[PDB]
């Protein structure tokens, strides 16, 4: 009794995402694809990479 | 609604029912917001004959 | 809403005649492979 | 038809009637101690509501195991 | 009319040997019910509740032994 | 359909509870869902205890006609 | 009209008419503790009263369960 | 599956009514096992270890209850 | 809805929504801590915080234990 | 099989109305006994151990009540 | 030859040949234990194997007991 | 015997979760026995000593639940 | 030789696991309590006591875990 | 090993036969490239009549 | 070791065996001194009839 088994596979991931903050004039709080309070009461930007 | 229709000679119909509907008793919450935004209709329940 | 038919001829074009169509047109298609051409052969042609 | 209840479900609504509100007392106090719990007036508040509720849900299902024992008992001597 | 046979006459003289238990059980739930954390209810209702169990299988198995000697005595006749 | 003294006396207890054959069912896959909030536990409680008791008082009942029956039929010899 | 009582009746009863005034001692203890809650003299009366309390209720109940078998064992072999 | 009974049918209910616990309780284990300090995943583990036990309580508890009725109808065919 | 939860997860996460941010605020102000110890500012604001994450999972893990026990109490009665 | 009356066919009723039980007990029996300490496995045993009970009981009974019906009738031929 | 041997003995012998070598082990950890029972390696150890052992027995013998229940009851209508 | 039932398994996670924590915890005890009053082994020493505790504890405790999850299914075979 | 029990080995066997443990203990009491304020004593008797103390706990819970194995077995004799 | 044996006439032997044969199963749990120079093999079993 | 013997007018002695020999499985032996001082010999059952 033979028994064969084959496989092939491929896979590709490739790209950035972005999300950020910033504070203006104690007035204004700004942040962009963050659920976060922007509690830095300061400018942050945080990429993301991967290959 | 449950049903069972029955076709008179007369041209008329006559069924047996049984009607229930309403919103459910819920005990989770009653709230301001909740109330202003969903009716409270009652609960009621049928059960008669009808030609 | 409620619609029966019914149904006394086949398919046409065949199951397998349209799946090729999908496969090659999606790129999954895999006959152009070197190696399983000796076991894909019986199941496809047989 | 109404909902068929019988001598067991009698009984044990007695409780759930018997305590107008507490079965929302006891969530709505949580939903606050959970928004401020560093609060001890609403510690102090929760304690006792949950306390309650405990009391509460032991004694009913002990008194309905206890009648259902008595049914139990009867029944087996029509034999 | 109201027939009652032997068995009647003895499984009622339990009911009427326990006056109101019937009643006070139901009271005392009732009351309990209202307020299940008072420790003097709480002990009241546990010693009616067990009073009222002791009640009815005292009833059911001394009406079951009079069947038995009656049908054993009737299995005789013939 | 045909159905004798013992069928009636047992379609007696199903026609007498109206809806607990469905009730505990209902009760049995809403819990199942979700098994630890108590207020579905202690209504399941309840139900099935009464299921119990249902089928019990049923089969000793029958049991009981069909002796008294037989008790007779012996004596026509 | 007076009520019924059985036997387990008349052991409770032994011990409800054993502590003729702890009852309300204990409730009076509180009232007054609790108008001025930093008194070390209400406070060490109140620990006592307290303890003497929980004591006598649990007595009671074990004891009226002992009893309670008992009978039900007796019982069990009219059978 | 080739045959299933009654109890099986009951049991099965458990089974499809809690979708994935089975094995979320498995990675669970997992993640807290490489770090055992972590509040996170202790307050994790704990909810999903509670509720697997109780789950399997009730589901052991009621095959039971319905083993004896049954066995109480059974038992009277004599 | 969510990949499953029984009725303790949902206790649980209730504490989760209602310290709106607090992980990730106790999280950050370690970092500022840390890189220069010795301000009294940021001391005063770390101890303020770290307290209150204390509490928090304190009592969050509290109510779990005691719905555990409720459940069993009820479980045990069916047979 | 080569010969069998009523209530072997009474019998044989049950011993094919369960397809694969009397499989399907056995096989769980070891895959516990490899691993006592599982509870998936403990849970799965339970309910088989069960429904294999219960088919026996039932079986019996009935080849029982049968014997008694044609013994009664075969009692008059006289 | 070999012994005379039932179906409740085969029952019960697939454990006592389904579990390995618990019944050695366990010895093999107490004899450890003993000599020095303040190493938490060891204490960790004994606490798996002794539980194990537990659970061993305890199915062992209820499931020879259910067995014995199911063929008496066959064995009645015999009559 | 390498026999391990699950409770087993379930503690073994733990021994491999924690890799070296084994053999670091006795490393620093030895140099910091070397030289007692030194701040930088003190604090090494603390940091790992306290999570060999909460190891040992969260490993004990897992065992014991499991434990109990077994003994409730197997009482009702009967 | 008295009888003596499966019991009775099991317990033995720490009683002869530690050999001189048993009067170790004595003799650092006799000897601290004559300078109760000697450091060196006090180091000693710390850990001797420390060890006296874990020997009877794991002794008596280990006696206490088989009579409860042997008391289920018993049970189902009947 | 389990077997019955039968001589045929013809001097063949016949036998029902049936074999256990292999190591026991590791306990999920580490070992060493050396400890392999301890080496596995699976665990089979045979049950068949040859002459 | 169990033995019955028979005796035959051949002068040949006829035996029903079962045999079983071995150390008791102590596979936890800690140091490799003590398995250097003791040999292992495994544990053996043999059942069949001789003459």
């Amino acid at each position: 009794l033979w028994i064969v088994d084959l496989n092939k596979s491929d896979l590709e991931r490739l790209g950035t995402s972005w999300s950020g903050s910033i504070t203006i004039g104690d007035k204004l709080g700004v942040s962009l694809n963050q659920s976060s309070i922007s509690t830095l009461d300061g400018s942050r930007f945080i990429a993301a990479v991967n290959a | 609604i449950r049903v069972l229709p029955r076709f008179s000679a007369d041209g008329q119909i006559e069924m047996s029912l049984d009607i229930e509907d309403g919103n459910d008793k819920t005990p989770q919450s009653d709230t301001t917001t909740s109330v202003d935004a969903l009716p409270e209709v009652g609960r009621t329940l049928i059960s008669t004959i009808a030609r | 809403m409620i619609e029966p038919k019914e149904i006394v001829d086949p398919l046409t074009p065949d199951a397998s005649e349209s799946v090729n169509n999908i496969l090659k047109q999606s790129g999954a298609w895999s006959g152009d492979d070197k190696l399983q051409k000796w076991v894909r052969v019986y199941l496809d042609r047989g | 038809a109404t909902p068929w209840s019988g001598y067991l479900d009698d009984v044990s609504a007695k409780f759930d009637t018997g305590v107008d509100n507490l079965q929302t007392q006891v969530t709505e106090a949580l939903d606050k101690l959970a928004a401020k719990p560093s609060d001890p007036a609403l510690l102090a508040a929760y304690q006792s509501k949950l306390s309650e509720y405990n009391l509460y849900r032991n004694a009913q299902s002990n008194t309905v195991k206890v009648f259902k024992d008595i049914d139990a008992a009867i029944i087996q001597n029509f034999r």
